[PDB]
């Protein structure tokens, strides 16, 4: 109720948004070429592990 | 293929016969007396090892 008072806009997601942040970094990792991209792409790898773990409990080839 | 000229019946293998045996063995007791069906249960579960773990090695685990 504070959030819908804060933001009527809101995203979908079940951890899929965390992937969507993670892939948006990876595109800008390859777009903003230079010394910055190697820490900037490494933290993009850290985000996708969490919804991977949520579907790991669901149970499949979660890496695929 | 020496065996192929020997027989007349070439069968789809790789696990196709393996679960097909274990369906008939467990569900239909051949020797419905309970002493031998104990050995049937070990026998039909022996058949599962070839399709289940090579696919599990491939990434789609044994239960799927």
């Amino acid at each position: 109720c504070r959030n819908v008072l804060l933001d009527p806009q809101l995203v979908p997601g079940g951890g899929a948004s965390e992937m969507a942040v993670a892939h948006a970094l990876t595109e800008k990792s390859k777009a903003m070429t230079g010394v910055e991209q190697w820490p900037y792409r490494a933290v993009a790898q850290a985000l996708e592990v969490i919804p991977r773990t949520l579907i790991q409990n669901c149970g499949a080839s979660t890496i695929r | 293929v020496k065996n192929a000229i020997d027989d007349g019946c070439v069968v789809p293998g790789a696990g196709a016969v393996e679960v097909a045996m274990a369906e008939a063995l467990i569900k239909h007791k051949p020797s419905v007396k309970g002493r031998a069906q104990l050995g049937v249960q070990a026998f039909a579960d022996a058949l599962l090892i070839i399709p289940k773990v090579l696919a599990q090695n491939s990434g789609f685990d044994l239960q799927e």
